[PDB]
């Protein structure tokens, strides 16, 4: 369907936050090199933010990258800690050759070349030391360390020529250092050095020239150095003939540089000494000569061209997010007259922490910039604009949204304010002011909403700590706003709590934020639209929320309530006005709370009052060492169901439970082994606290995925005695008769439905599964499945229906039940996404519009996507294929074939008359 | 009123089929006058047809008249073989045109809805109404186009007018006369007149 191909789906597709990079391929072709922290690779292009190719492989920390090398054409990648080798091509992703190591903890890489070349590499894992061919991939040759259980060896070097160091250090007794030679694999004399200050030299010091070591001793507030070749005892310089003090609590550091592994480093280098004091060096055999001293200094790189060597500078400029940044030749220390870019961020908070260069030999130089939040950005050298691109790497991880109604036209906001005699004449004086509009006539600020409303702006918010705002049609970030001090694992709760259906009224949404070391808890309060805070100041939370509901009730301004459940079981109800509490101390004891631990494996339910206090009203465990909560599913709040009951095949009728306080519960046990294995489901109202049902299915352990809909529930897992997916499926009737049609009171049913459930199996395995919606819950509801492989699949409800012919009578014949499937079956052609696959598809969304012939769906992983879809063929719509052509060429016909065949008639009878 | 439509539905396959079944029905009254004929029979038959009505006008109404002069001209139509019956011896177009457009139309106008009727319909009726649709859950109210048009077609049938052998025929002429009653009935008009007064006072 081209139109739908091309008209309202989307994907986005991002790749994180850059831990490594390798910019400067041959002159740089067009491409850059990254490699994340979500363990993918990616070749983007460096003129505009676009991806050549990804290489994703697992998101669990089997292949988290440890260090990355680029030889000039292709890459080298070491994951899983040291074990994993790969070599890549950096022109199309194929890769040209991989292996395997051994065992180990892979201290550092390294890239050896002998005398003129660069024929090998070497790695060193704390035990050993390994020196493999670059093109082949096959070992050359291993040596050993030769104590390699105290020593903690940290470093290699290659300074060119010949042969190789290893260097290690115990903490504060001394440090070894050893030289092997290629293509014999022997140990070379071994030097030891006593030296109780360092502690370290994982990034304390690095080689300078030709064997060079110098390292800091803040102790004596001096530089211990070290030929490392023709010199032991190692020499120390005094750090007061130049006033370089250090810092107080500081680690200072050191930064060299090595363009060539062929030539040596170079004599210049670089110096972190406070957090914001950067200090430029040189080296000779005894005479340190300083050339330059940063004080205001963030960040520093090091570059080189073909031949020349330079140090780019950051720094901020006096404030309002401005920040500068310079070149300056290493081997003086004179800056270059020209290349002072200047930029700012649009974020209060918000700093680089990190910065790469690209040079060229005009001279040029083009920086990547990894800020804080997580954004990337690629600054020219230019003046009017100077951000070439720019990449929003935090929607890589995304945790809870919703989607939300635009605001209004004029046209319906004058209609409400329409809204005796005034009555009449407020009617009239509306009405004349639509005429004269209507008389005349014949984006962030004007946005407005269509009929059959499809737009449906977006809220996402993120792990990191920075909400969006998008439209959902060609998806582009409106607005943005970021929220500090957010740990890497927190919990989010997002509530919408005013729409836009009351003009004069504004939005309003609430969010609510944990902090999963101290407990504590947050509420931000703001406005979808714009992005912006509100006038009124949330309530301050002393103690560790729980748990949190919405209750739909109002206050006198159109608001929700959110009631809020302290851990000492004490409420708090946000809008917290007098009209509200008259309401609460009307209606509370219809109010109930249930919470759920799975530590100790235990339910219990809680009660309103007259004031808000809580008093225990059911409770209920379960042991935690044969069951293991898994989770907990409720109804959606926001759905409407049409039919109370199923037309039977003569003409009768099957009521069905709904049951609106119900809820799900899944559990799986502790003794895995395939044989004794077994999942566990458990229905309980909420208010009293009973089983509905309480249901095992053993052989059975997989992560599951569950589905709690109206009156029916879907559950899959994976059968351990086949070897298989499977899926389960139960319903729940009453009965014949109807009990209280009117009001389900909950606190009045004794009897209990009759449960009917099935299971069939499934070829492939499982992602993120959701439901349809729509209101008025009219059309046939499908279910969304995320695939493995990145397709959704739409699967129809009607198939997996409990009471299914089994060798049909007549009544199920008449009933088209369409008797129990085999094998329920795949195939492509009711694939949403043809080639806009998602890769790993943590989760769905489906809301409803105003059409209730289409949904709108999100797919939310690793990269976005979104669409509509038609179970029901789109009956409310004209036809998207009308001829309006041909009913243009009809009337006139008839009209003119009117006039001739009353002009033609009139006249034969004239004419009969007058014969 | 559950759902809401595309206005477009109503701009352009709701007005159209309240206007071309109107347009049908009036071009079906043009071609009907301009079809029919009228034949120039013979001399004979009008004339015997003639003859036939001045013989029922006279068992009608021969009662205002001298009865001598009904009895003599009831003797030149029954005496026998002198009386003149004793001496002479000798839908589809409505239904189709429209059956035929319906067709036409739910071809055309298939997939998708058209309108509500406000009164509750029977079940059973459903799988006809709707005719493109697999939801097979709507009540029946919700139509499509084809019962609109037939609906039309009943309701302006009446918003038209709005805006616009021969011996065996004479012998029971003569069997149907034999039995008759002169019933001069003028024998008091006289008095009757002459009864209350004489009423004109329009001069
Ligand atoms: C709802 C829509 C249906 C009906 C609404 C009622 C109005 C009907 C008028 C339109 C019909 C029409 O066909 O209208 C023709 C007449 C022409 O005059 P007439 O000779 O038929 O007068 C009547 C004298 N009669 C009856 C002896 C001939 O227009 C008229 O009088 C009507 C004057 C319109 C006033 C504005
Ligand atoms: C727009 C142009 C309408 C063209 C149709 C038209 O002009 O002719 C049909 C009628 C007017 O003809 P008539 O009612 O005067 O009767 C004529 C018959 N005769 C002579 C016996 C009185 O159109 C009408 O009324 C329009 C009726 C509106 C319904 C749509
Ligand atoms: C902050 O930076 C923006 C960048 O365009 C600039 O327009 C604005 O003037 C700056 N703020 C101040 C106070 O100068
Ligand atoms: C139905 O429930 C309502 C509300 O609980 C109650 O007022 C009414 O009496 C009940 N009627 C029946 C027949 O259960
Ligand atoms: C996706 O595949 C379809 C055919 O399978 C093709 O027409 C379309 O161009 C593809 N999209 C992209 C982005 O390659």
């Amino acid at each position: 369907y081209e139109d739908q191909v091309g008209k309202f789906d989307w994907r986005q597709q991002y790749v994180g936050k850059v831990k490594f990079a390798s910019l400067e391929f041959s002159p740089g072709s067009k491409k850059l090199v990254v490699a994340t922290e979500k363990n993918v690779i990616a070749a983007l292009n460096s003129r505009t933010g676009e991806i050549l190719w990804r290489h994703v492989d697992k998101g669990t920390a089997e292949g988290a990258v440890d260090a990355m090398l680029l030889h000039g054409q292709d890459v080298i990648t070491v994951s899983n800690g040291g074990r994993i080798m790969r070599s890549w091509e950096t022109n199309i992703g194929g890769l040209n050759w991989e292996i395997t190591l051994d065992s180990g903890s892979f201290q550092a890489l390294g890239l050896v070349g002998l005398q003129e070349s660069v024929r090998y590499i070497a790695v060193l894992k704390k035990t050993t030391l390994a020196l493999h061919h670059l093109s082949s991939g096959h070992l050359k040759w291993v040596e050993h360390l030769p104590e390699s259980d105290s020593i903690h060896y940290q470093m290699v070097y290659s300074y060119g020529s010949g042969v190789v160091w290893a260097l290690g250090v115990v903490p504060f007794s001394h440090v070894n250092i050893v030289k092997f030679n290629v293509e014999d694999g022997e140990i070379v004399q071994q030097v030891r050095v006593s030296t109780p200050w360092l502690q370290h030299l994982s990034g304390a010091c690095g080689v300078v020239d030709e064997a060079v070591l110098v390292c800091p001793d803040p102790s004596s507030r001096s530089l211990q150095t070290l030929a490392l070749e023709t010199e032991w005892e190692l020499r120390q310089i005094p750090l007061q003939s130049l006033d370089l003090e250090f810092g107080s609590g500081f680690q200072p550091r050191v930064l060299p540089t090595q363009p060539n592994p062929v030539d040596a480093s170079r004599a210049q280098f670089f110096l972190h000494l406070s957090p914001s004091h950067y200090a430029l060096l040189q080296y000779h055999y005894g005479t340190l000569s300083l050339l330059k001293n940063f004080p205001q200094t963030a960040l520093v790189s090091f570059a080189t061209t073909g031949e020349k060597t330079v140090a780019a500078v950051m720094a901020c400029r006096n404030f309002n997010q401005t920040y500068t940044i310079n070149l300056y030749l290493v081997e003086t220390g004179r800056r270059l007259l020209d290349t002072t870019i200047t930029f700012s961020l649009e974020q209060s908070g918000t700093r680089p922490e990190r910065l790469y260069i690209q040079v060229f030999l005009k001279v040029g130089y083009r920086a990547l910039v990894q800020t804080e939040d997580h954004l990337l950005l690629f600054l020219q050298q230019l003046a009017g604009k100077v951000v070439l691109w720019s990449r929003e790497e935090s929607l890589a991880e995304v945790v809870c949204l919703e989607m939300v109604d635009l605001p209004l036209t004029g046209a319906q906001a004058e209609l409400e304010g329409e809204f005796l005699l005034g009555m009449f004449l407020k009617r009239l004086s509306s009405q004349l002011i639509l005429l004269q509009a209507w008389t005349s006539h014949l984006n962030i600020d004007t946005l407005a909403r269509d009929e059959f409303n499809l737009q449906k702006m977006m809220v996402m918010v993120t792990a990191s700590g920075k909400l969006f705002g998008i439209e959902s049609s060609s998806g582009t970030i409106l607005w943005k706003q970021y929220l500090p001090n957010v740990k890497p694992d927190s919990s989010f709760k997002l509530m919408v709590q005013r729409t836009t259906a009351h003009f004069p009224h504004p939005p309003q949404c609430t969010l609510l934020v944990k902090d999963k070391e101290s407990g504590m808890s947050s509420l931000y309060v703001f406005n979808p639209i714009f992005g912006k805070w509100s006038q009124v100041a949330p309530p301050v939370l002393k103690r560790p929320i729980l748990q949190s509901l919405l209750l739909p009730v109002m206050d006198q301004d159109y608001a929700k309530v959110l009631l809020l459940i302290d851990d000492e079981y004490k409420v708090t109800a946000f809008p917290a006005t007098r009209n509200v509490l008259r309401q609460l101390h009307e209606l509370a004891p219809s109010i109930f709370f249930y919470l759920v631990d799975a530590e100790q494996g235990r339910l219990c339910g809680y009660r309103l009052r007259k004031d808000l206090t809580t008093e225990l009203s059911w409770e209920l465990t379960i042991p935690p060492e044969v069951q293991r909560i898994v989770k907990v599913k409720g109804k959606r709040s926001s759905e409407h169901v049409h039919s109370q009951g199923r037309v039977m095949g003569d003409r009768s009728v099957l009521y069905k439970s709904l049951n609106p306080n119900l809820l799900a519960v899944v559990t799986e046990s502790t003794d895995a082994h395939h044989e004794r294995t077994f999942i566990g489901i458990f229905l309980i109202d909420g208010v009293t606290g009973r089983i509905i049902h309480s249901s095992v299915q053993k052989k059975a352990k997989g992560p599951v995925h569950i589905v709690h809909s109206e009156n029916w529930v879907v559950y899959q897992y994976w059968n351990t005695k086949a070897r298989r997916n499977e899926f389960t499926v139960l319903e729940l009737y009453e009965g014949t008769e109807q009990y209280n049609a009117t009001a389900f009171s909950s606190l009045d049913r004794p009897q209990l439905p009759q449960v009917l459930q099935q299971s069939y199996i499934f070829p492939s395995s499982i992602s993120a599964m959701e439901a349809t919606i729509t209101e008025r819950g009219i059309t046939s509801r499908h279910l969304l499945i995320g695939l493995p492989s990145g397709a959704i699949l739409s699967l129809p409800k009607a198939l997996l229906d409990p009471r299914r012919p089994e060798i049909p009578t007549e009544q199920s014949r008449e009933e088209n039940l369409i008797p129990y499937s085999p094998d329920v079956q795949i195939h492509a052609e009711r694939f949403i996404n043809y080639n806009q696959t998602v890769s790993r598809m943590r989760g769905i969304y489906t809301a409803p519009s105003g059409l209730e012939s289409t949904c709108l769906v999100v797919a939310y992983g690793l990269d976005i996507y979104q669409t509509r879809v038609y179970p029901s063929k789109q009956f409310d719509v004209l036809k998207d294929d009308y001829d309006y052509v041909l009913i243009s060429s009809v009337l006139f016909g008839l009209v003119f074939a009117t006039m001739i065949t009353k002009r033609l008639a009139q006249v034969k009878l004239l004419n009969r008359a007058w014969r | 009123p559950e759902l809401l439509l595309d206005s477009n539905i109503r701009l352009w396959v709701v007005l159209p089929i309240v206007i071309i079944t109107f347009f049908v029905g009036m071009i079906r009254h043009y071609v009907s006058i301009l079809l029919q004929s009228d034949k120039k029979l013979t001399q004979e038959q009008v004339s015997d047809s003639q003859v036939l009505i001045r013989s029922r006008v006279l068992r009608e109404n021969g009662k205002y008249i001298p009865k001598q002069s009904f009895l003599t001209r009831k003797y030149y139509f029954n005496n026998p073989e002198d009386g003149f019956f004793k001496k002479t011896k000798r839908n589809v177009t409505n239904v189709l045109p429209m059956i035929l457009i319906g067709g036409w139309i739910n071809m055309t106008f298939s997939g998708f809805v058209t309108t509500k009727v406000p009164f509750p319909l029977t079940l059973r009726f459903k799988p006809m109404l709707q005719q493109g649709i697999e939801l097979l859950t709507l009540d029946a109210s919700w139509v499509s186009s084809a019962s609109w048009y037939f609906l039309n077609v009943f309701g302006l049938r009446s918003i038209y007018s709005l805006i616009l052998d021969t011996n065996k025929a004479f012998k029971t002429e003569w069997e149907a006369l034999e039995l008759t009653d002169h019933q001069w009935a003028l024998d008091d008009v006289e008095e009757e007149l002459m009864a209350k007064d004489l009423h004109f006072e329009g001069m």
